[PDB]
This record gives structure tokens, sequence and C-alpha cells, in this order.
């Protein structure tokens, strides 16, 4: 078997520098067989999102306090309750006019102390607030 | 490269970062009992029409007749038992490969 | 015959006596046809005009 | 005091389980799509498992609590530091949404294609199955670097003279329908 | 091998551990704790010379070492390990609550 | 890693810190 | 068995009585 | 070995950081962004 | 550990050979009555090769060991067991 | 018995003179319209999916199926659409083309879908399952 | 359906012999051929002008009496055979023809490879680079490389078996209709596409 | 009554290789033997299972007529069509092979009277048999036996001369017959056996067997429970059973080899596939070469002589023109330029002829399971062709308002479509009923 | 069970967790631009990207420098503390 031996007599690489590079092929075939996946997904509103996944067993992954809820079912099952759920909704931060038929007493806190005065807010290692209000714009 | 005494660190395994024959144990071994006078240590197998030598204290330079280069090295690949034509590692692993060693 | 050439063209090589491209001939001919700019080059006599 | 913290909420799974009933475990193995070879947990990746960023003082509670607090209950105070990790935290947040807005408004527009990958992916992948149906610097350059990567080997002149325009067609006699001889 | 060099021309002496053995047994040992040493502590002479001399060799197993009641060392080599062997088979218990259900 | 032929040989310094017991 | 079965084969020379009886005290006792 | 192979969700680790530090009201219904712009704005300790 | 003259005569050899001694002293017992000089030197090692094999070198070849998982948990396992007679 | 595996019977797309598809052999078109009935009313749910043109299915509006279209059927996109039941499950596809209704019942195989009946519009109006008017 | 200025540089040419390459088909077929190609094919007597006639049938060349005295009745069956047998050819000779190019990594100037390539790598660049779409079951290496598949640096081979041979009856005209080597030389490339 | 071996030995007469005919005839009688007799007429042969109590022994011995299937058609077949029963029990061993042991072996209720209780038993060695010294001992015995059977597919380990070996159970399954002949309608090895080389034997009986059997064991183990027991099962085979066993493995192998053989040279033929100064040298076979030519020059080059075409290469004797080329070209009837000699095959154009379908080999090799796989590979598509082909006629003299299809190929083919003892695709089973409703024919 | 499931239906897109593995400064100048595309400079960063073609491509080009995780909209909607009933227009409009 001259062939083989001698091909076994020569090697660039040493066994440990080979099988790190077996596990960076095995990386770079991770992240072929990653990009294959498609663009989207048609999924429906009443079933988990967890139901077209495609896929070391038996154990707890870093993934379990993510994959419990994305087994338990929606919550919003309809388009009924989304909208009913978003014509509630709404933004403070909007550029623009706000409704306010809802109630005449109630003044918003931009329209109370202007635009340039932010209330005072706790600074700590804790909690920290938005700094320069002026700089915050643009 | 040398890293350690001759009870650990074979001489032999000084050339073992290249590929080849030297990544093998060597057959014959002159470095016990008399020495010998052009000081070689270790001869490999005899493949085909060479034959592997490695030798003592700094390395004589010599020049490889398939090459054309002179070449410092303790390993020198002698034809046929003939002294005047010497071939460097490279080229006696280059040899071999080919599958040359039987006709150059 | 190896390289694509019309029928009014083949007797033009007939009658210039014509019967083998010379090497700047052989390299050369089949670039023009693929509508590149060229730069033929070769020494003197060795069909160049053709 | 002290501050048991993992979460924001410092909520967390119960950690001990009900007298007498069998305990869960981590997976040892790392997280590869391959059965072989078996390999266990290194450090760096328990670390990024418990939820560090594979040091002792990259993320999680060792950067997030505070160091020290008065004795009476005054809080520490606000540092370069802390508001650059805090910045650094709403940054990887602002990316992710709007990546997440980005792929919503590509997604009301029609520009995701049904079709997965790209053309290079296409050209290179046989596991992808066959579908039947300012300055000018910059674009230059986009423009150059996009024709050194795409098209890495050319199909040999003998087969298709690519000058001539000539590109031969796609094959499937020999092809199987299912990816068991593309995965094992 | 074992080789050294004295001062002397030429003088390149290279024994071998036979050689070392049948003269005396106690030197192998002694040139591998030396070598051992200096494989940390080389630069030093005291570093390299003060733990040598806490060995105590000897060729044959009386000692007069017997005062200072020396614990017998138990140690473990690396070497043992226990490559994948063929799962035995044997034959499986049932249980009739198992062939009930 | 073992250079090759046209990589020139060095020669480094002898690794030696202390190391840990190679446990089966 | 296997000595038995090595020593039959390498043998070639022998009686079958003697191996069926025991075998046939065997079927008597056993079972 | 410096081949690691684990899920790079989480190198960056987003259980510290949730959308209540963003937006402190995403809980409720209203909607309001409290956020650093950059490490410039800072009016110091 | 040896029994007779040369390392190949071990007092301890594995079943395939002790099985191949097993026929031989069957199929060839005739050869066991008769001890002849020619025979008697021709026992003589002085010439045998000795040379070491690769099991030599990396140790005999690990092979599993007969496991005993089918057997009852000793009940007497504190008591201590006597001698054979 | 022994179980002979369904997977032994696609040897028979590996020859070449005589192959699926490289005179024809689909026979899921043309398959009775009577039985179509009785597989309705015992089914009762959404099982069939059409795949054609968005023009062609308006002309046809179809409301009991489920639209799709054959590259998004191969590619993946509406696997917990699926019925995720691979065995049990039996679909039915409307499409125009025999060649499209022939990739798309490859693309359900290659996903695991074994079970997968070709429908023409003509077929399902003379069974009822549309009930056009 | 092509256009008309691309409909322009073609012209419609019916196949006597079967011809292989981008620009051929085989015999009895009609196709949308180049000017200058069909016009080769036509002075060469390969090609013919497709009347309805000739649609209706063929003469064609045959191998065994080296003249055009096979006719031949176009019909669906014909077609599809034909077509069937040509793409068989088509896949034998693109596999046969060339060199496949592999470019991989290997650090310093070793004879052996850092990470050995395998049937996917090789199925791979296959469809990459002669679009050419098989299985890797088909492909078996030789009797040394069975074990770690292609390790060495320069120019190797492997064994490529084909099934459909005795169908179609090519077992003539090749040299093997059992199997085909396919020329594989994997050289040490940039970082961008060595990638290993 | 009726043995394998009988029918072996009246078919030795017949000239398999020189009629067809005759392979037809052989086909056939297999055929009647395996669906015309019954499974009580077929010989069976006795073994007992035992069962032993571990408390924390008891022995429970019952007699088991067991009819052995070794051959592939009687595997394939099984309990289909067949009753047990019109202090001995029946029941049916089935052997597997190594190969189809590996994968996931997979049973089915096919076409059966009673509802079947499966046992998968395998051999089992004790630890110190299993010792791997004995293991190279049996490997050493078996391929130094001189018997016929196989050992590779036939018996691997040597359960059958070892004293030691025991047959025992590793999982159990019951399998229930469909409604239409008369809730689980598939087994699968599950826990302890399962995926496994040597579970390679499967024991069908009546249902709830080993239920009553454990119930009639379980005398003292109601107060040993009252005042933790295990149950083991094993199986012994008599020596008759073991002598039924070796002899239908070796007839196997000595007959049915062959006949595999004569199979497939049949479905070849019927497939059409038969075993078989100039300027311009064209090329040459190679020469054969002596021992030293044929001797590399290098034990490293003795691999490069692996691959080499048995024929010289084409070359040209001189210095020509254009012209002159073509002319030699012509003339030799050799092309020069390796591109155009591989662009240009001398390929003969005409299809190659095929004699028709044969409907009723067909049928043969998939109810007796002898070539299956090839003769769907070579026949399925061909079959469908057909069929559509006729059915698109039928269709359009429907619309509109001889046949090449014969009357008994439709009838042979709705047989095997509407027998339920075979699985058959569902596209097939649709053309055929189709094609039938569309000719009027039934049964 | 064994039924496709009814009702609307809506798209639900991925997104990209790319963290670099390699010191990109290494290799050529066009898979650096690639990456600063990708917005990774060094060795050991992370960025969050979309599943655009263009996204997709660079990924392609740069698949052996850096290792990319997916994470579906509903995914990222359960990784960070967002309702089901806000979508992420509205927060990217939102933000400043
Ligand atoms: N293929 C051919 N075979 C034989 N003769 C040829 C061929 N091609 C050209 N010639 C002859 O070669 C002669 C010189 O050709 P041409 O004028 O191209 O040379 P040239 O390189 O242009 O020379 P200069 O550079 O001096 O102008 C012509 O008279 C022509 O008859
Ligand atoms: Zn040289």
């Amino acid at each position: 078997r001259y062939r083989t031996a001698w091909r076994e007599l020569l090697h660039p690489l040493p066994v440990r520098a080979r099988k790190m590079e077996w596990l960076k092929r095995d990386a770079v075939e991770e992240n072929e067989e990653i990009l294959r996946r498609p663009y989207y997904t048609i999924k429906s509103y009443a079933l988990p999102p967890a139901v077209g996944r495609q896929e070391i067993r038996g154990g707890m992954h870093s993934s379990h306090s993510l994959d419990l809820i994305m087994r338990q079912p929606r919550r919003v099952k309809t388009p009924e309750q989304l909208r009913a759920l978003r014509d509630r909704l709404r933004f403070i931060g909007v550029t623009g006019p706000m409704p306010q038929a809802t109630s005449v007493s109630t003044k918003s806190y931009t329209d109370t102390y202007g635009s340039r005065l932010r209330p005072r807010y706790p600074e700590s290692w804790d909690t920290v607030p938005p700094h320069q209000p002026s700089r915050e714009l643009l | 490269v040398q890293t350690g005494s001759p009870t650990h660190q074979r001489e032999y395994e000084r050339f073992h970062h290249l590929p080849g024959d030297v990544r093998t144990r060597p057959q014959f071994d002159f470095t016990f009992g008399e020495t010998r006078a052009d000081r070689v240590m270790f001869a490999w197998r005899k493949r085909g029409d060479l034959q592997l030598y490695q030798m003592s204290g700094r390395g004589e330079t010599f020049v490889c007749y398939r090459c054309g280069y002179p070449v410092r090295s303790q390993l020198v690949a002698v034809k046929a038992d003939n002294w005047d034509y010497r071939m460097c590692y490279r080229c006696y692993t280059n040899t071999v490969h080919r599958g040359m060693e039987n006709d150059t | 015959e190896d390289m694509p050439l019309y029928p009014e063209l083949r007797s033009a090589l007939r009658q210039l006596r014509i019967t083998t491209p010379s090497p700047i001939q052989q390299s050369a001919v089949e670039v023009i046809m693929q509508r590149k700019d060229t730069v033929v080059a070769a020494p003197h006599g060795e069909g160049k005009t053709l | 005091y002290s501050e048991a913290r993992s979460n924001y909420d410092g909520t967390s799974l119960p950690a001990w389980p009900a007298p007498g009933k069998k305990p869960t475990y981590p997976a040892a193995l790392s997280e590869l799509r391959l059965p072989q070879p078996r390999m266990r947990k290194t450090r760096t990746e328990w670390m990024y498992y418990h939820g560090h960023g594979g040091c002792p003082g990259k993320y999680g509670p060792s950067r997030e609590i505070a160091d020290f607090e008065y004795a009476d209950g005054t809080p520490a105070s606000i540092s370069g530091r802390r508001f650059a990790f805090k910045h650094h935290q709403d940054h990887l947040l602002v990316q992710l949404i709007r990546a997440a807005a980005t792929v919503e408004r590509y997604d009301a527009s029609g520009l995701l294609p049904r079709i997965p990958g790209t053309a290079e992916q296409r050209n290179w992948d046989p596991a992808i199955p066959l579908f039947l149906d300012g300055t000018m610097v910059s674009h230059v350059c986009s423009r150059v670097v996009d024709e050194r990567m795409g098209t890495p080997t050319h199909t040999p002149n003998e087969l298709a003279n690519r000058h001539e325009g000539e590109t031969l067609e796609a094959n499937t006699m020999f092809a199987t329908n299912d990816p068991s001889a593309f995965v094992s | 091998p074992i080789t050294w060099q004295t001062a002397y021309p030429g003088g390149k002496y290279r024994i071998r551990l036979t050689d070392m053995y049948e003269r005396d047994p106690c030197m192998l040992m002694w040139w591998f704790l030396k070598d051992e040493v200096n494989r940390h502590f080389v630069r030093k002479l005291k570093t390299r010379i003060a733990p040598l001399e806490k060995a105590w060799l000897y060729e044959d197993s009386i000692h007069p070492h017997a005062d200072k009641n020396p614990r017998p060392l138990c140690w473990t080599d690396p070497e043992v390990k226990g490559w994948k062997y063929r799962d035995p088979q044997f034959i499986r218990r049932w249980k009739p609550n198992e062939f009930m259900h | 890693g073992f250079g090759g032929f046209g990589m020139s040989v060095y020669t480094p310094k002898k690794d030696r810190r202390f190391r840990v017991q190679p446990l089966p | 068995d296997e000595i038995q079965r090595r020593v039959a084969d390498r043998t070639c020379v022998q009686e079958q009585s003697t191996r069926e009886v025991q075998e046939r005290w065997k079927r008597h006792v056993v079972p | 070995r410096y081949r690691l192979f684990h899920p790079r969700r989480e190198a960056i680790p987003m259980h510290m950081c949730p959308a209540k530090t963003i937006f402190p009201l995403i809980n409720s219904n209203n909607l309001l962004v409290k956020t650093r712009n950059s490490w410039e704005d800072f009016t110091g300790r | 550990a040896l029994w007779g003259w040369h390392r190949t005569e071990a007092k301890f050899i594995s079943r395939k050979q002790m099985i191949s001694e097993q026929v031989q002293n069957r199929v060839r017992s005739g050869k066991e009555l008769v001890g002849t000089v020619y025979q008697k030197a021709r026992r003589q090692p002085w010439a045998k090769y000795n040379g070491m094999f690769p099991y030599d070198y990396n140790g005999p070849a690990r092979r599993p060991a007969a496991s005993f998982v089918d057997a009852p948990t000793p009940t007497h396992n504190a008591e201590v067991c006597g001698t054979a007679y | 018995a022994q179980w002979v595996p369904k997977t032994a019977w696609k040897v028979s797309n590996l020859n070449k003179r005589y192959g699926p598809g490289y005179t024809l052999g689909y026979t899921h078109m043309v398959h009775d319209s009577h039985k179509l009935r009785e597989k309705l009313s015992s089914r009762k749910g959404i099982f069939v999916i059409d795949v054609r043109d968005p023009g062609e299915r308006k002309l046809n509006p179809v409301p009991r199926s489920v639209a799709l279209h054959h590259h998004d059927l191969l590619s993946g996109a509406s696997c917990p659409i699926l019925p995720q039941q691979k065995s049990a499950a039996e679909l039915f596809v409307l499409a125009s083309n025999e060649s499209r209704g022939l990739n798309s019942a490859a693309a359900l195989r290659r996903w695991g879908y074994d079970s997968v009946v070709q429908v023409d519009y003509n077929t399902l109006v003379e069974a009822g399952y549309v009930s056009r008017c | 359906e092509m256009a008309p200025e691309l409909q322009l540089e073609y012209m419609p040419v019916l196949f006597t012999r079967t011809i292989l390459g981008p620009q051929g088909g085989f015999a009895g077929e009609e196709r949308l051929v180049k000017l200058e190609v069909a016009r080769k094919y036509m002075e060469a007597g390969h090609a013919v002008t497709p009347t309805e006639e000739l649609r209706r049938g063929l003469w064609c060349y045959n191998p065994d009496t080296d003249k055009y005295d096979c006719f031949i009745e176009r019909n669906e069956e014909f077609l599809d055979f034909a077509a069937r047998k040509r793409q068989w050819l088509d896949v034998y000779w693109r596999v046969n023809t060339g060199y496949l190019l592999f470019g991989r990594q290997s650090w310093g100037q070793g004879f052996l490879i850092n990470c050995p390539l395998r049937k996917r790598d090789v199925a791979q660049k296959l469809w990459e680079q002669y679009k050419v779409r098989i299985d890797p079951r088909l492909i078996e290496f030789r009797e040394k490389d069975r074990r770690t598949g292609i390790q060495e640096l320069g120019h190797n081979w492997c064994w490529l078996y084909l099934p459909g041979a005795e169908e179609l009856g090519i077992n003539r005209e090749v040299y093997d209709n059992k199997r085909v080597k396919v020329r594989i030389h994997v050289r040490k490339m940039n970082s961008m596409f060595a990638l290993y | 009554m009726k043995s394998v071996f009988d029918i072996a030995r009246s078919h030795v007469t017949f000239p398999v290789s020189r009629d067809g005919t005759a392979l037809r005839r052989v086909l056939k009688d297999w055929l009647d033997y395996t669906e015309c007799q019954s499974l009580q007429a077929k010989p069976a042969f006795p073994a007992e299972l035992c069962i032993t109590v571990h408390p924390s022994s008891y022995t429970k011995r019952v007699r088991l007529l067991l009819w052995s299937a070794v051959l592939p058609w009687e595997v394939q077949r099984g309990l289909s069509m067949s009753v047990l029963e019109p202090s001995i029990i029946p029941g049916m061993l089935f052997v597997m092979s190594p190969e189809s042991a590996a994968q996931g072996l997979c049973f089915w209720s096919g076409a059966i009277r009673q509802p079947i209780d499966i046992a998968f038993i395998a051999p089992v060695e004790p630890p110190a048999a299993d010792t791997p010294s004995f293991s190279e001992l049996r490997q050493r015995r078996l391929q130094l036996s001189l018997e016929g059977y196989d050992i590779s597919r036939f018996f691997p380990d040597g359960e059958l001369e070892s004293p030691t070996v025991t047959f025992a159970v590793q999982s159990h399954s019951y399998l229930d017959p469909f409604p239409d002949c008369e809730r689980r309608y598939t087994a699968t090895p599950e826990g302890v056996g399962r995926g496994n080389e040597n579970v390679r034997y499967v024991l069908e009986t009546r249902r709830n067997l080993l239920r009553d059997s454990i119930r009639s064991a379980l005398r003292e183990c109601r107060c040993t429970h009252g005042g933790d027991v295990e149950v083991t099962i094993s199986l012994t085979l008599s020596d008759e059973l073991k002598e039924d066993l070796r002899e239908k493995a070796r007839l196997y192998t000595n007959y049915v080899v062959p006949l595999e053989g004569h199979v497939r040279r049949h479905i070849k033929c019927l497939s059409g596939i038969s075993p078989h100064p100039p300027i311009i040298k064209p090329p040459l076979p190679v020469k054969v070469g002596t021992l030293a030519s044929t001797r590399p020059r290098s034990p490293m080059l003795a691999d490069e002589a692996e691959g080499r075409p048995t024929r010289l290469a084409p070359s040209v004797f001189g210095r020509h023109d254009a012209p002159a080329l073509q002319r030699a070209q012509q003339e030799c009837n050799q092309l020069i330029s390796a591109s155009a000699l591989a662009r240009i095959p001398n390929t003969s154009p005409r299809a190659p002829e095929i004699p028709p379908i044969d409907y009723e080999i067909f049928d043969l090799c998939l109810r007796l399971g002898l070539c299956q796989s090839e003769a769907i590979y070579y026949f399925y598509g061909r079959i469908m062709r057909e069929w559509s082909k006729e059915l698109r006629r039928l269709r359009a003299a429907k619309s509109h308002g001889d046949m090449v299809l014969r009357e008994e190929d439709v009838h042979r083919m709705l047989r095997l479509v509407h027998d339920p003892s075979l699985q058959v695709p569902p596209e097939l089973s649709a053309c055929v009923e189709a094609v039938a409703s569309l000719r009027k024919i039934t049964n | 069970a064994a039924a496709i499931a009814p009702g609307p239906y809506r798209r639900v897109g991925n997104i990209f967790i790319v963290h670099c593995d390699d010191h990109p400064f290494k290799h050529s100048w066009e898979v650096n631009r690639m990456l600063r595309e990708l917005r990774l400079e060094f060795k050991g960063q992370t960025t969050i990207v979309p599943d655009i073609p263009q996204v997709r491509k660079r990924i392609w080009r740069v698949r052996h420098i850096v290792k990319v995780d997916v994470l579906d909209l509903d995914e990222a909607k359960a990784l960070i503390g967002v309702p089901e009933h806000i979508s992420f227009t509205d927060l990217a409009s939102q933000l400043p």
C-alpha cells in the first residue's frame, strides 16, 4: 500500500488542526444550510407560531423560555380583535396633532409644560434618563 | 528545529515539520559505537536508486543535481551510492511523489 | 472550413489562391467576427492584410 | 444588601423541582446540527448558554447590577461607561427594530421573491430545487466587486464558449428529489 | 541515547540506557529527574539543584528511611482510557403491567 | 503548525510555564 | 463444542456411534 | 477549541434589555420612546 | 511468565491457540511417546526470531471484558470468604 | 406479514427510456368524478390547494380552496398552513397546466405529502365541490 | 415566442445526424440555431431546411453503413426517446470532455490538502461549472480514496456511474456505457474562492 | 402435506436456461403453491415457549406448532388469506436478512383473518460467551463451515448449532385485521431491540398469547406481591425445526439465486437488452504487454496504470495543408480534431426494438417477491404509459359518441389492483380502475 | 387536524443575527468591503440585519467569516418584550 502509506506520511497540519479545519467546514455548511431557507413563511392566526418549524436531544437549550411562548397558542386570534386593539393603540412622539374629543379637562404634558422642559428624573446606576432633549431632535 | 535533548528528541525529529520520509523512523543508526568519517547519523530505506542521509554538525553545503542549487542542509539523497550526485530533500520528496526515484 | 465564412467569401479565397490560414490569420479572424477591438500584430509577410 | 438578578424583572424559571420529582438538566453536547462528533460544551459555550457574553464582565448580572449602595439605601451614580452601555443596548434594540421594519416594508411592497436565496446561491447549490416559471466611484466599485465575487468559476470553453454567447442548459436527468443524498 | 560533552576536544560521550543501567540503575532515575526539573527550573542553579537533593533513590527494596515513615504515595497515570466496546446483548426483563397494558 | 518548504525555520522559546495535569 | 468439531474435522477417522450414544443419553436424561 | 458551535443569539443576550427600556410604556397600550440617542449627549454625574 | 525456554512458550496463551494445542494433543498423540536428540537440539531457541512487534510498543490490544451486570447483588458482600480447603 | 416499503416503488422513476418526466402517465386529472363526491361528503374540510394564475382563479373563484403558488409550495413557506399530518392527510391540487400540477405534486412529495391527487376545475364542477352556481 | 430581433440571428434547423453541443440536437429535431453554426452544419451535411415533408419524415445517418439510408418518421414517442438519449449523451460528454476545477486552502506548500473533498463537494462543483444535477450516490472514489476522499493537490480522477445505458442502447459509440472518468484538478486559490 | 423440497425436486427437470416457457411454468407452480394451498396443508413443526419468573424459578412450557417462512414469497405473504385455527397453539416464524434487520423492521396486517400477536425474538448469548474471543471463534468456524446456506445472510452468529444461545423476545406488538378482510395495523420493534442487527426473528401467533400465558403463570405472584416480580420469555426450537430451517435456508441459497438470475435475464430479454501509405493513422487496440512491460517504473506509479484506455490515439503521418487533411479525413473515415470526434458520435438514430409487455410476469414478480424492484423498474413506466394512452383513446371515443389491450391482461391487472395482500401505488390503482370503468370490464 | 389551517393568512419574514468569527482585515479588500456593508469591522462583532436579497447575497459572499442565526418576526416579538398587537413599522416610525 505504497500510495496510501506515503499519503499518510505527509500532512500539512497536525491532528488537532485538522479537527479545527473540519469544524470550520461544518460551520460553513451550517451557514449554507441556514441561507438555503426561504424568505418568508405563511402563518395562521390561531395556530401557534412554532408549528411550521423544520426542526443532542432530551436536554434543555438556552431558548427554552422562548420556545415555551412559541409553543403556546397565539393571543390575538382574529383581525377583528387585532384592529380592536390597534384603534385603541396610540402614539405620543408622533409629529402632528392628536385627538382630544374624548375628555376636555385633560391636557397633555407637552401642552402643559411646553416642549423644552422635562420632569426631573432620578439619575442613578439603576435607571438612566435621556439627556439633552435639545440634541434629541435631528 | 531543536526543542530538547537527544534523550527525548531524536536527531531525525528536527525535520519533523517537513513532509516526507523524515516523519518515519530511520532504519540504520550509526550514532552508537564508533563515529563515521563523514558524520552521518541516520540512513533511511533505499527507495529505488535514492537513499537519504542525515549529517551531523553544521550543514554541509552541496549542489543538488536535480534543481541545480547549492543547498545547505543535513539531509542529502545519494543516487545509487554515488556520492558525487546528491539531492536536496525537497527535490527528493518531489521525485518520490512523482515516482521518479527509479528513473532519476 | 472550421471558421464560419460566407460562400461568396470562399470564392474570394480561391481566387486569391489561398488554401490555409497563416498563424496570424488563425487567431485574429475569430476575434473580429465577435465585434471586439483588436490589435492584429505580426511580423512582415505573415499575411496580416488578409 | 444584595441583588439576585438574571433578567430585567428579576424573575427566573423554578430552579428547584418538586420534592421527589426528577430534575431537568441542560444540554451537554454542543449545538451542532450533526450527530458526530459528540463534543462536550466548553466553558465559553456554558457562559453563552447562561447568558454572559463569553466573558465574566461582558454582559449579564456582573455588568448590569450596581457595585455599591450607601448604608442608608441611596443608590450609586451614573458613569460614562454606564451611559455608553445603555446606549449600546438601545443601539442593538433599534437595529433589531429597523431590520424588522425593513422586512415588513419589503413584504408589503412585494420585493421578497418566492424563490429562496439569490442567483449566485442557486448557481452554486445543487440542493436548492430548480424553479420553473451624488458620486459614481461608489457605484462603479460596487459593480467591480460584484463582477469579481459573482461567477467564481466559468464553464470551460470546450463545452461552451462564453465569448460566443453560449451557455449550457441545466440538466436533471440523474438528479433525485429526496434531499437525503445531499444531507447525509 | 544519553549523550553529554566534556571539556576535552571530541569528548562527546554517548551511552545507551542499557550501559547506564549496568553502570548504576539510580543514574537513570536521577537523569530523568534532572530533565523533569530543568523543564521548569533551568535559570537559577538554586532552583534547579535544590529540588533534586530531596529524592532518595534506592536500587533494592531495603532503605534506612524507616523512622520518617514514608506514606505509600498513590498515583494514576494519564494513559488509562476505555475505548468504546460493543454493547453486550442480554435478555430483557418484562413486567406484568406492561404485558397487561 | 508545522511549516513546509518555503517557510523559513524559526526557533521559538521553550514553553516553561507550569502546566496542569492531563487527567483521564 | 469448538474443540470437538475441530478434532473431528482434522481426524476424519472415527465412528459416529460414540458421538451418538452421548447425545442419546442427553436426550434421555435432560428433557 | 476556538471553533465554537452555539446559536449566535446567545452572543447578544436580550434578557437584560427588553422593550420596556426602549419604550417604557410598551407593556401598556400607550406608546412612548425614551431612548439615549448617542454617547455625546451626557450631562454628567 | 514462561514455562519452557523461549518467549513463544508462554504459560498463558489465547483461547484460539489453547484449542489448537488441545486438538494437536489428540491428532498427534504419537509423536509424544519418543524424545529424540534431534528434537531436543531443535527445540533450542538460539535461532528463533525475537523482534518487537507493533503490540510490543502499543501495548496489548484493548478488548472488552466479560461484564456481569446480570449477576444478582451480593447478599453477603460484608461477610469474608473462607479458604478453599 | 412484512411491509414492502413504499419507497421501493420509486425505482421505476429511474427508468431512462420510460420516465415520469424528462407519452404521459399522470392519470390524476382523468380520475373518475364519482369518488370525489364521496370523499368530499366524508372529509368536509379544507384540503384543496389551487395553484394557477390570479386572473384564472378570479375567473373561476373556487371559495373553499386555498390559493398558493407552486414556487412558494416548493420553497416551503406554507409548512404551518399544510395539514401537518403527512401520513393521514390527503391533498387535492387544483391546477390548470398538467405541468404545474405535476410540479406541485413533486413539491408536496419532497415536503413529505405522498397522498396528493390532481383535480381539474371541470371535474370539480361536475362533482359539486366548488358549487359553481 | 422569441423577440423578432433575437430570432433574426437564429434559423429553424432540422438535425439529420445527432450532434452534441450547446447548439446541437438529436436526429430529427427542430431547433432555433444561430446563423454561423447552422450554416456550418448545413455545409457539413448534418442539417436540413425544415420543410413540411421533412417535418413529416427524415433520412438520417447510419453509423453501421456510413450512409444516409435510415428513413425515420418523426413521431411523439420517437421525439421523447431521442430527447432522453440526447440528454444522456450530453451529460456523458460534459463530464468526459474537460477538467473540473477545485480551489481550496492548504497551509504551506504541502502535497495533501487541509480539508479533503467529498462526494457532496464534487457534485456541488459539477452542478456549478457543468450545469449537471446528479446525486452524490453515483460518485465512487478510487481504491486509495475510498477512505478519506480526494486529498492530494494537483490532478486526480474519480468514477461516475451512469445507470441508463442499456435501455437506450449507447454501448456502441460510447467508450464505456457503465461509468465515466471525471478528471478533477485541485489547486490553491485566494481566500475568497478557497473559503476553507 | 406438500413440501417446498418436493416442489424443488419436481422442478429439477425443468430446463430454465433453454426455454422461457419452463421458467414461466416454474413461476406459475410457485404461485400455485403460495396462493392455492392452505396454511394447514403446509407443513409445520413444534417448538416450546418457556417463561421464567424471577421473584424478589417458575418455568412455563407451551407447545407451539410453527410454520417456517424463509423464502421471499412466503415472507411477503405471511398470514394473508389464511387462518391459524380452522393444547398445541399455531404460529408462524419469520427470519429476516441482516441487511433488512439493520433497517427498521416494519410488519403490516395484510389480508389477515384473525388478529395476530407479534413478538420480535433474537438470539442472545450468556455474557461468558459474548466475549470477543468466542465471537472470533464463531466467525472462524462459520467461514470454515462447508454448509450450503449462505453465512452472510442466514445465521451469521450460529444460533442453530451453539448450545448456549437462547431465542429471547425483545419487543411485543399486535396486528389487527382491516375491516374489509376479517387498533393498529403496523408493527415495529420498540425499546430494547429497536434498530438492532441481531433482532432477526419474528413470531406471529394468536392475539394475547403472551397475556394468557402470563395470566396462567402468575399463580404464586398474587401472594408474592401481597407479602416486584419480573418475567422473562425464551423460545426453544426442536431438532426437527432446526433441521427444517437449515434445509429451507440451503434450498433458498442454492435454488432461488439461479432462479433470480434467470428471471433477471428474462426481464432483460423482454426489455430488449441482450448480452454481447495512409495519411491518417486511425485508433488501434493496445498491444498486450509482457511482464516487464506491464510492470510500472515505480510502486507508486503502479496506481496510475489502473485506468488506461484499450485503444491508441489517432494521428497523422506528416505535415499537410487543410485540403489535404480534410481529404485524408474523408478517405480514412477518421476525424482528427478531438473536439469534433467527441461532438459527433456514430449513433444509430432508430429506437431499440422492444417486444410487447408481459403482464403475466409483471404480476408473478410482484406476487412472488422475485426481482420485485427490477420488474417494477423495467415495466411500471411502460404499463402506465400504455394504460394512459388506452384511457385517452377511450375518452376520445366517449367524447365522440381492434384494441391493443387484451381482456385477459385487463382482468389480470384488475386482480393485481384489487388484491388486498399487495399494496399498489395509487397512480396505478386509479389508472386501472378508470380504464376498467371506461371499458366496462369487471373482475 | 389533518386539514389545512383556515382563516386569514399573514406573511412572516426573517432577520439575521450575524457574528464575525475570523479577522476580516486578514482577507482581501472585497470581502472586507462586503463585511463593512454588513456593518462588521473587527473579529467578535455581532450585528442584526433584514432578510432582504441584498443581505442574503452579502452573507453568501462572506459565509466563511461570519456565523448567522435566523429569527422570524414572531420569534423576535417573543425575544423582546413587545405585545403581538404591535407591529414593527410603528416602532420604527416612533424611534427618533
Ligand atoms: N493564408 C495564406 N497562405 C498563403 N499566402 C498568404 C496567406 N495570407 C496571406 N498570404 C500572402 O502574404 C502576402 C503578404 O501579406 P500581408 O500584406 O498581409 O503581409 P504584412 O504582414 O501586411 O506585410 P507588411 O507588414 O510588410 O505590410 C500577400 O501577398 C498574400 O498573398
Ligand atoms: Zn534539488
